[PDB]
């Protein structure tokens, strides 16, 4: 959720 | 030089040049985004901005939003871009806006998007229910919008409580636009990007049009992209001479990951391609991206 790409 | 993005994509070798910019991409540092103050003040841990390129609040308590300014010395225009902004966040937006002397917001996420909010509700959706940002000593209040199937351009009007000065905005908000994703067609986003030049936001006569989505970095970055890429065309003398693999690489000089996905990047060229016909001519019968747009 706290990063923008996974 | 259409002929030459079908070979690249005969080979399907996006994801290879995708890659390649990825690793040839700038790399600067974001001292000032890491430190302790400003965890709360970025939306993603791994998306922030350049020391030497973040925008500045002009306030003194701190002077840190996640916003970079992109500046393109060859095409003669800049852009301000930024995270969405967060609940506490949202009275730097406008103070940033404000005191960049900014005449044109555009927005290339939702507030929900899969079930998250990705982004805050940062402008007023009443005409009766103005907003005040207090710690900022703004009030937005709205005046006017224009729906369209796919895209809204809301006609804002912030002011500023201490000197007791106005400004009328300008909002373009791409509702269809997905995180990740790609427009609906080139036609689509072309229509889109035209409507925001004509408006005069992008003219030099005011500060830097300020560009956003959830993080500001990949849908915002195909639309700089596609419009600095264009803006080149009609000045180099040589139209076929702009490279996009280099202007992105250029971009990221000012921010990171500009462009998120391959499938992104594909569009970006589709859409320069696309909108190079416009520039390049368009037939005898010009105007017609405005009847394949499908607004309403």
């Amino acid at each position: 959720k706290e990063y923008y790409k996974v | 030089m259409e002929k030459e993005f079908e070979q690249i994509d005969k080979s399907g070798s996006w994801a290879a040049i995708y890659q390649d910019i990825r690793h040839e991409a700038s790399d600067f540092p974001c001292r000032v985004a890491k430190l302790p103050k400003n965890k709360n003040r970025n939306r993603y841990r791994d998306v922030s901005p350049f020391d030497h390129s973040r925008i500045k609040l002009h306030q003194e308590d701190n002077d840190y939003i996640n916003a970079s300014l992109i500046k393109m010395e060859e095409a003669q225009r800049s852009y301000i871009l930024t995270q969405g902004p967060l609940p506490n966040t949202c009275g730097h937006f406008w103070e940033m806006v404000w005191e960049q002397k900014s005449r044109g917001v555009v927005m290339l996420n939702r507030v929900m998007e899969k079930g998250s909010l990705k982004c805050a509700q940062y402008w007023p959706q009443k005409e009766e229910k103005e907003m005040i940002f207090e710690d900022t000593n703004l009030k937005l209040t709205l005046i006017s919008e224009d729906i369209k199937s796919y895209y809204t351009v809301r006609q804002l009007e912030l002011e500023n409580l201490t000197t007791q000065e106005t400004r009328e905005i300008l909002h373009f908000h791409y509702t269809t636009w997905p995180a990740f994703g790609v427009p609906e067609s080139p036609a689509s986003f072309l229509n889109f990007l035209f409507k925001v030049r004509e408006s005069g936001s992008l003219s030099p006569e005011h500060g830097p049009v300020v560009v956003h989505a959830s993080a500001g970095i990949g849908r915002s970055g195909t639309f700089c992209l596609a419009d600095t890429c264009l803006l080149l065309m009609d000045k180099r003398k040589d139209p076929s001479s702009v490279d996009i693999k280099k202007v992105l690489l250029e971009m990221r000089k000012f921010r990171m990951g500009l462009i998120a996905t391959a499938d992104q990047l594909r569009f970006s060229y589709l859409a320069v391609i696309e909108g190079a016909k416009f520039i390049m001519g368009d037939s005898s019968v010009q105007d017609q991206w405005k009847e394949l747009s499908h607004e309403d």
